[PDB]
């Protein structure tokens, strides 16, 4: 029995709003709930102003909880895979590493000033994706209680938006692929047999990330085609029809979840 | 025996084990003990390869090791 790739699993960086040299790194399948636990309590600690935290960045797209924890622990250790400047440089170092490169992760910033420091790449550490929230926060004002609260509330809304949207997009895309399978008249791009659930090799399918592209195949067939120092996992294969770049991790995400 | 030769050998063992190959390109976690047992069963030479080298190979090949 295969385990599904998580709908969402991310490794996040928190920066205290008031204590701006305090950071925290963790990993989670639900960053909204997690940020409430960090800012309030774990379940229903004297306060020294470390809370509330701002979630300033999150790396997500991990193929498993295990992989996210590997990234988290490497990021915290600072690791065999190799100030705010150092925390952000560690992200780039890990995204360049052979192991995490296969995952085509997404680095998302909720704060534009933090994104700018990362981009400035002070240490010249420079397939992963980088994104920045619409209405990302910029310079933080922590001079008053109301300013601190305003930052916390706006940051929560940004984290909610990214998370709920990511889940809604995967939901929508799963439904569209399922409809393709359900028609039972698609055929495999490579072996030409009808696409139908009937043998893991026969029931795992691969789709183009463009839902209006008609490329569909057996996962095994796509794997074979893409794979023709030696490697095992495809890296940035292109759709044989529209030539767009695919993320193998996303291909597997939908493949396994449709079968389950 | 160079590390390149060992890595090629281990990769070739994986490619001859269909179930394990599919699990790896589907990013499925596997314990080191389970992996080494599957490899050794394809070629007993795996017995002579140290754990640290096997772990370097798993990192390079993107194999996810579950403790
Ligand atoms: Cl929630
Ligand atoms: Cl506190
Ligand atoms: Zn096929
Ligand atoms: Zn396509």
């Amino acid at each position: 029995e295969f385990q599904q790739i998580p709908d969402f699993y991310g490794c996040y960086l928190l920066q205290s709003i008031s204590k701006r040299q305090s950071f925290y790194i963790g990993s989670t399948p639900n960053p909204v709930r997690r940020l409430r636990q960090h800012n309030g309590s774990l379940s229903r600690t004297k306060r020294d102003g470390t809370r509330p935290w701002e979630m300033v960045a999150i790396v997500y797209g991990f193929p498993s909880r295990i992989a996210a924890l590997q990234f988290q622990h490497a990021w915290q250790h600072g690791t065999r895979y190799i100030s705010i400047h150092h925390k952000l440089a560690m992200i780039t170092s890990l995204l360049k590493n052979e192991y995490f490169r296969y995952m085509d992760l997404t680095l998302h910033f909720f704060n534009q000033k933090v994104e700018e420091i990362w981009k400035n790449d002070k240490f010249n550490v420079s397939n992963y994706t980088v994104s920045l929230s619409q209405d990302a926060l910029t310079e933080i004002n922590n001079d008053t209680i109301d300013d601190i609260m305003d930052v916390n509330e706006k940051n929560m809304e940004l984290v909610q938006n990214l998370y709920s949207t990511t889940l809604a997009e995967k939901t929508k895309t799963l439904l569209l692929y399922k409809e393709k399978i359900d028609t039972g008249i698609n055929t495999c791009q490579f072996c030409n047999k009808i696409i139908k659930h009937n043998n893991i090799s026969e029931n795992l399918f691969a789709f183009c990330r463009d839902t209006s592209c008609t490329f569909v195949s057996h996962l095994a067939c796509a794997y074979r085609y893409f794979m023709s120092e030696d490697t095992i996992i495809p890296q940035s294969p292109k759709c044989p029809k529209c030539y767009t770049l695919l993320k193998w991790c996303d291909v597997i995400y939908y493949s396994i979840k449709l079968n389950k | 025996t160079s590390k390149s030769e060992v890595f090629e050998f281990l990769t070739h063992l994986v490619k001859q084990e269909p179930d394990l190959l599919t699990r790896i390109y589907c990013f499925q976690p596997i314990t080191m003990n389970d992996l080494i047992n599957k490899l050794r069963n394809k070629d007993s030479f795996v017995d002579l390869i140290d754990d640290g080298t096997i772990r370097e190979w798993t990192d390079k090949l993107g194999i996810c090791i579950r403790s």
